[PDB]
């Protein structure tokens, strides 16, 4: 034990003992005993306050290691919080967007309606682009294995709608963790508007078009994959995704890598795991793990007053498809003054008076904002701005 | 008083500052053992605390900031020990002889350089003083000097420091120290390596690490890393050496150091475990200088105890008179060949207190009847024999 | 056996000859009166009070400077020596002149004292 | 006190030019000069074999360190008596003859008076050229004519180890100090000798049998006494030298063929070697404080060696005499270079001592009746330094010890000594001179110190009341 | 082939074995000997003063080089004669007798025997010894150069530090000396070593604002000097070592420069750049060399011996090249320059300078050729090679007198090398294991294997 601790260089350690300090009184800040106070929460907490230290965490962290091994703890112990560990260093180390107009360049093309340089097979209707859409922009967002991505029961999910602390997202709790946030600011490159249209068009479908698979079927069903292949309730399979990914990374002249997307990327951030929120944290996870993965801050659920979703359903999903609901409707008109061809306003529910008063109303914000995103397409359409 | 004190000669000065070696500070940080003891000693102190130094020289003083009022304590020792006429003479003297008491480099904080005068052991700070104060208080010249790497000094300072010492100046310094950065990595090796070019006043050398040491210095463990490793120029320039801070040296190792040619002294202290049978050295250093450390393993010596006979031993002494003996006679040279051929490479060896060597010294008379066998009082040892 | 020292007052002090062969300087000269330049009487006096207050101690070595850094002030020396400053140096240089080292060792660390327990309005007067 | 640290330096380079201060030119004068050898010219079997005693009585110290048995010496000396007295060549012969010749010499050198009159024939005297002026003028018809023949038994020869032997018995007279730039040569041509028979390996080896050892440790004598030599000899008439080849004994800080101290052996030879580094470390190189404080540390330690030495015979008395000669002289050089240089206080005293122990010494050397041991041209050396730095701060300052040990010094020198009248008459005549200019002193660049300016630059170009000022100069 | 680099290796060390290869002990038996200078001894001044004009007509080269005026010398020469007819002393008188009586040593060396027999007395050689051609010539100049010797060991150790001696040194380097008589020359060297250190020739840095006096004495000291570090590296056997030319780093330069060439070849570092980088130089130093014009003899001498130089030196270049790092078409470019030293000396037979050739540089040069050639005639076959190595052979034997011992013992040594061609004629070969045993003779020296050894006991 001593001897370990005598182990060390002499700077690094008057370093250790002066953070020991500091931590223990920024401790003393709250009421409240080795692990409660070298508590991952309670870490995460100081740093979090201690936006100081994240910029030299690496001595941080390695000391907070040395004293979970310094008295008796389970070497095990120690060592899974050093993944932990590494993941949060790897998390916070990098503070920029880089992997970012990766994902604009894609999404907008996907939105896109018409693509006409595209002869492939696939991606015919705008159920196809938005399926494929959502499992990339909830790759990029959550960072999950694919496997995983299929091993998850829409059941499974939360809605966290908390008006108090004002935050709304999808939260998973179980095998794989994570926590789905809309951005409200870039609603093309937000997963949930695009699960939601999705959804829209997978489950009510388009009158005299497309059939809907109904909102029957919720009850029914045992495991309800977040997307459909053949089968309704299974998955797309593995080599199918693996087909559709590169033919668009072509069509939109961005370099391939499946690793990438149907594995783990270390190089990337990640959420912890845990074996329904509060001020600072959500499902098991603080906020800014939150914000930081979705890259937008944490908002209130808006209030719309037009149900394009069902307000009939069993409790369990309901919540799930307001929060649906409150994105799509509030999202809606700005796709529509961008791509008035989607296949979703093709659905006379979409064409009554009303329907139509609202699409043409204010604008959730104004078209200069987005200019920049609709750059990144290679088919310009018939509105050209 | 001052200038009574300032009529006198050197000596006097010397002895009294030896006596006082380094502690100009009001104050002083405790070793690593005494710090998990919670006792502080006391530091309750006021203000003329400028925050123009206490946020500048953070970097090798916000390390501890946990304690009694300590900063505003040492902001105006700072600021007092600019003037004291003491620390002059004490610099002129001290310079004059020897300065192993006062550690003393270069330094850049807020991009303006200084030279700080810190402690030998882990040189903690304490103060500096501008190199055109410097040398208004003494002679400007191309005076030798010394420098060291810590992470507050790795790579953009330190590449800072060559760049400055290329533009604006010439690179007046000789003697580089490897305190802390026991990794070989985070730029430190990576600025500093391309760096000793510009680099030619010294044959000075100082290293920490067991870990640092085996994978730069033990060429047994042989890569091909050109930008990691030195480029054998230096490993030219190198006369002295000094190394600290390890435990197991040479259990089972592979210690040889033939590369490390036109070494003319090695330094080694504060270490807990050596074996001498395992060391390989080159020629051209016989000043040998090991300090406080743990039990020490003598070379064997065994077989050629084992030659000996009590026809002559005296007073752990021994000599053949008998010109008729050959026998005898060249048998007794043969001994002493054997036992200066086991030393071969070495005519000069200083002990700290180590407290124990186990391993049968039966030396020469030639050198301890002058002090080339220089040891402490590390008396815990009995089989000794001269020749 | 006894000699006769001649302060450059001209004053002849006397002295056991061995217990002054405690000293060095004596020990070379010799190997019955000596001159002593550049010396005075009450200096004298206490320099051999301080030599026979110590005659049967032990000292370490003139080498050995973690013994000699070992820094225990003698409490009879440290009493003996509370006086001024000028008969301090003079002291002082007699001791220098004399090699007996011990003594010469105690003055400058009474003098480190002095110039350790200091304070600030010593260097605001500068 | 910065004036007396430059005058210093002044007093420096002025000792350096008070040291830098007849023969043919044609061998074939003494073509046909007869000989102090032959059975009926000068010096009968008898007489040469009583020399030969005597030298082994009194003074082993050379030769004994140089060759592996002696008692080859009186053996060879009385085959080549039977060889001549055959014949009414080679080499080896020749080599011996010359050895036994400058042995003979040297044992001249050092001789009472009294004793080679007695021996010495007397109608030989009416066929040569004519107390101790008869002494030292028959001491050098005999050394011109082995000069002569050495000479031209050196050049015209294979290398052969012995001829070093030659100059190394002969060096220890007035011979370096009397023919300079002949001796300077000749060395240059020993030096040579020395580097080409690899005697550098004195590096004691495995398995060597006793002769072996024997010719190393002859090796190892040869090589310490002729760098000793090298060194003292050094001045800048000769540039090429062999005091680099060793290495200082310092154990410096701050820093193959070249041969290191300490590794080798233990015979005194070594010890003079490493006086003679310290002085040389002092003069050429980096003069420091803390390496004066280890070289006096060191010096007081082989002088307790040197004092170790027990009174048993004269040549032990001799040894001893010369070391503890030598370690008191460097200490006054160090010493000297405190009190000039950094003015530590009481280093006058305490080197004012170490010229009374000199004085105490050659006093009992005279009172001894050993006159003939105090002619070594280094106490001669050493006592004119010594006389030229007292008389120096004598007229700079006054302190009656300085006048009373200078006073000693000049009346035993001037009393004492005529060998080396050449040198020491300059010496004499120029201190005189400083003594004039002691009265003008006494009756801030003063005109004094500028006229040893002038003196220095006089002497830097002899290399290769203003008015009355200048008017004493020219009367001096 | 790599067997091949090797073995050269080895002959490279065997060639320096052996360029590493009777006069009195007591300088007394020539103490009254007779000169050759005397009124009435042996040569008639005017006839002497002859020998000097045709000096200064062929050989200025040496002496120009090394003093200041040269009218000096004739000027000297009848001051002597008048002085001597005066006599029926000092230093420089006797420095400039022994430098005339040099300079007429060398002149002696490079004369024609008829010539010198015709000038030479009669019943003065009745009075001296005979040996009677150029034996009798050779005979006559070994009796001047030994009583010069004499002269000249005793007045050495004796005088003040001038400069003169060096030039008399200087002047009796160019002859047969220094391989008869060596030992003698290398004490005199290091004497004259001992001097140039002294004087402190080497500021030869030319500065601002000096006369052309001071010009010419700092020409002097610097020719002076490096010729001194020519010698110094040519001429250093395990005998002597102590040297100048680690000192080191007007055509003088020049010289100097080839033999620093030399020096980096022999010790240093061998590298492919550095050789590239010589041998553009000493083409670069080739057109140097060739800027001189033929206009008289000293002239076509000096152009001949630089050429020589470059050539040699490009020689032994292109030869460390093909022994280390075996380029192609080396042996060809290496027989090349071989000729072309060949051609020259072809031009000094057949213009009637024959005895320009006598020069010992030239015989050294000849030497290791022919070493060279052998060997690898006997361990590999090239008519080219053979046909030149037998026109080495059968020239040098035909027609060199003076260097009688060397030549000989070379060319009998040679000839028992003729026979080990018939052994390897007859893989760690048992020859080259001969030559393991060969060198290390020499070296111990310096201080079917049954056949083989029958073979070996033979010779």
């Amino acid at each position: 034990l001593d001897s370990l601790l005598k182990e060390l260089p002499t700077r690094t350690a008057h370093l250790y003992r002066s953070i020991w300090h500091k931590y223990t009184e920024w401790l003393k800040t709250m009421p409240d005993d080795l692990k409660l106070f070298l508590s991952q929460k309670y870490i995460v907490k100081y740093i979090a306050s201690h936006d100081d230290i994240a910029k030299d965490p690496l001595p941080t962290c390695d000391a907070m290691i040395w004293f979970s091994r310094a008295l008796d703890i389970e070497n095990n112990d120690v060592l899974v919080l050093q993944q932990r560990l590494y993941g949060l260093v790897k998390l916070l180390e990098f503070d920029y967007s880089n992997v970012i107009a990766i994902l604009q360049k894609i999404s907008i093309n996907l939105w896109n309606p018409s693509t006409d340089s595209l002869q492939s097979k696939h991606f015919k209707t705008c159920q196809d682009k938005l399926k494929l859409l959502l499992d990339f922009q909830w790759k990029f967002n959550t960072n999950v294995s694919f496997e995983d991505r299929t091993t998850v029961s829409l059941k499974d999910l939360q809605c966290i709608l908390d008006d108090e602390n004002g935050k709304c997202g999808l939260a998973h709790s179980s095998k794989p963790n994570f926590v789905l946030v809309p951005n409200f600011q870039s609603p093309f490159t937000c997963p949930i508007f695009t699960m939601a249209v999705y959804y829209y068009l997978r489950f009510h479908g388009v009158k005299k078009y497309y059939k809907g698979d109904g909102y029957q079927i919720l009850s029914q069903l045992e495991h309800i994959p977040i997307i459909r292949g053949k089968s309704l309730d299974q998955y797309p399979r593995e080599l199918t995704l693996g087909n559709w990914y590169p033919t668009i990374f072509k069509y939109c002249q961005l370099p391939y890598t499946k690793k990438h997307w149907f594995q783990v990327n270390q190089e990337w951030p990640q959420f912890p795991d845990f074996s329904e929120s509060d001020s600072e944290n959500t499902i098991g996870i603080p906020d800014f793990y939150i914000e930081k993965m979705n890259r937008t801050k944490l908002q209130p659920c808006p209030q719309v007053h037009v149900h394009l979703f069902p307000t009939d359903l069993p409790p369990d999903i309901q919540a799930v498809f307001d929060l649906l609901n409150s994105v799509l409707v509030t999202s809606l008109p700005l796709l529509y003054r961008v791509f008035p061809t989607h296949d979703i306003f093709l659905d006379p529910s979409l064409k009554t008076p009303q329907n139509i008063a609202f699409l043409t109303g204010t604008l959730p914000l104004d078209i200069e904002s987005q200019e920049h995103l609709l750059a990144q397409l290679i088919d310009k359409t018939g509105t050209v701005s | 008083d001052t200038k009574l004190f300032l009529s006198l000669p050197i000596d006097i000065r010397y002895t009294v500052y030896f006596f006082l070696g380094d502690v100009v500070q009001n104050v002083r940080p405790p070793a690593k053992s005494d710090i998990f003891n919670d006792e502080l000693i006391a530091y309750p102190n006021i203000r003329e605390f400028n925050q123009s130094l206490v946020d500048k020289y953070s970097k090798h003083i916000g390390v501890y900031d946990y304690i009694p009022n300590f900063i505003p304590n040492w902001c105006r020792d700072f600021d007092l020990l600019r003037h004291d006429i003491i620390l002059t003479d004490r610099l002129r003297v001290c310079l004059q002889y020897e300065e192993q008491w006062f550690s003393v480099q270069w330094i850049v904080v807020s991009g303006e350089l200084e030279i700080g005068i810190f402690t030998t052991d882990e040189q903690f700070l304490q103060v500096s003083y501008t190199i055109n104060e410097y040398c208004h208080l003494l002679s400007i010249a191309q005076q030798d000097l010394r420098l060291g790497i810590n992470v507050s000094d790795i790579n953009d300072v330190n590449e800072l420091c060559k760049e400055i010492q290329h533009r604006w100046l010439f690179d007046t310094v000789s003697y580089i120290s490897f305190i802390n950065c026991w990794d070989l990595d985070h730029e430190n090796v990576v600025s500093i390596i391309p760096c000793m070019e510009s680099f030619n006043n010294l044959h000075m050398l100082r290293i920490e690490s067991k870990n640092m040491f085996n994978n730069l210095i033990n060429t047994q463990g042989v890569r091909e890393n050109p930008g990691k490793t030195i480029v054998y120029n230096v490993r030219q320039n190198i006369f002295e050496l000094e190394l600290y801070t390890l435990r197991d040296l040479g259990y089972k190792s592979v210690v040889d150091l033939q590369k490390w040619e036109q070494l003319q002294c090695l330094s080694l202290s504060g270490c807990e475990f050596i074996d001498l049978n395992n060391l390989i050295l080159p020629q051209h250093c016989k000043m040998l200088i090991l300090k406080e450390v743990k039990y020490i393993i003598w070379w064997d010596l065994s077989h050629l105890l084992k030659r000996i006979r009590p026809q002559w031993i005296i007073n752990g002494q021994v000599k053949k008179p008998t010109k008729k003996e050959e026998e005898e006679e060249s048998e007794w040279y043969n001994l002493y060949l054997e036992v200066v051929q086991t030393y071969q490479p070495l005519n000069f060896i200083e002990l700290h207190n180590a407290k124990r060597v186990k391993g049968n010294l039966i030396l020469p008379a030639r050198l301890v009847t002058e002090s080339r066998i220089k040891i402490s009082n590390g008396t815990k040892v009995d089989s000794v024999l001269l020749i | 056996q006894n000699v006769v020292l001649v302060s450059v007052e001209g004053e002849r002090f006397v002295v056991d000859r061995k217990i002054a062969e405690r000293s060095l300087l004596l020990k070379n000269y010799l190997q019955i009166v000596m001159p002593v330049p550049n010396v005075r009487s009450s200096v004298l006096q206490k320099v051999i009070e301080w030599a026979v207050h110590h005659k049967d101690s032990n000292f370490p070595d003139e080498d050995d400077d973690d013994s000699r850094k070992a820094a225990p002030v003698d409490p009879w020396d440290r009493e003996f020596l509370k006086v001024d400053q000028e008969m301090l140096y003079e002291i002082i240089l007699a001791a220098n002149y004399l090699n007996i080292k011990p003594l010469l060792d105690a003055g400058c660390k009474v003098v480190a004292e002095m110039i350790r327990g200091r304070t600030p309005e010593e260097i605001r007067r500068t | 006190n910065l004036y007396d640290k430059k005058l210093f330096n002044i007093w420096n380079q002025y000792e350096r030019l008070w040291i830098h201060d007849a023969f043919p030119l044609d061998v074939s004068e003494y073509n046909n000069t007869k000989d102090f050898y032959g059975y009926e010219c000068l010096f009968s079997k008898e007489s040469i074999f009583k020399i030969l005693d005597h030298s082994l009585e009194r003074l082993g110290w050379l030769y004994f360190g140089f060759f592996t048995d002696i008692s080859e010496l009186p053996y060879q000396m009385e085959r080549y008596w039977n060889e001549y007295e055959s014949m009414n060549k080679s080499a080896d012969q020749i080599l011996w003859d010359l050895v036994l010749r400058s042995v003979i010499v040297m044992t001249i050198y050092y001789m009472p008076a009294k004793s080679i009159l007695s021996l010495v024939d007397i109608d030989a005297i009416e066929k040569y050229p004519l107390e101790l002026k008869k002494k030292y003028e028959i001491f050098d018809y005999c050394l011109r004519h082995t000069l002569n023949k050495v000479l031209r038994t050196i050049f015209t020869l294979p290398p052969d180890v012995r001829t070093l032997q030659i100059f190394l018995i002969l060096s220890n007279t007035n011979f370096l100090q009397i023919y300079p730039s002949l001796g300077n040569n000749i060395l240059v041509h020993c030096i040579h000798l020395a580097k080409v028979l690899g005697i550098k390996d004195f590096k004691l080896k495995i398995n060597d049998s006793g002769s072996t050892r024997l010719q190393k440790l002859s090796m190892h004598n040869i090589w310490f006494r002729l760098s000793t030599v090298d060194y003292m000899r050094s001045s800048p008439n000769k540039i090429i030298a062999l005091h680099t080849d060793n290495s200082s004994a310092l154990t410096r800080k701050t820093l193959i063929d070249s041969i290191d101290v300490y590794d080798v052996e233990s015979n005194l030879e070594v010890l003079r070697w490493k006086i003679t580094s310290l002085d040389r470390d002092l003069e050429v190189s980096e003069p420091s404080l803390k390496t004066l404080k280890a070289m006096k540390e060191l010096l007081g330690l082989l002088d307790r060696k040197t004092s170790v030495s027990n009174d048993a015979s004269f040549n032990t008395k001799f040894e001893s005499f010369f070391l503890k000669l030598q370690c008191n002289f460097v200490m006054w050089k160090i010493l000297r270079y405190e009190f000039m240089q950094y003015g530590v206080t009481n280093g006058l005293q305490k080197l004012c001592c170490p010229a009374r122990r000199i004085i105490a010494l050659v006093a009992n050397f005279l009172k001894e009746d050993y006159f003939e041991y105090t002619t070594h041209p280094f106490c001669v050396h050493i006592l004119c330094v010594i006389a030229g730095f007292f008389s120096f701060y004598c007229i700079f300052h006054e302190a009656d010890e300085v006048r009373d040990l200078r006073n000693d010094a000049v009346g035993l020198l001037k009393l004492l000594f005529d060998p080396l009248r050449p040198v020491i008459s300059c010496f004499f005549s120029n201190l005189s001179r400083l003594e004039e200019l002691r009265h003008i002193w006494k009756s801030l660049v003063h005109p004094v110190m500028y006229v040893l300016k002038t003196d220095i630059i006089k002497l830097k170009r002899n290399l290769e009341s203003s008015d009355f000022l200048e008017v004493v100069r020219e009367f001096n």
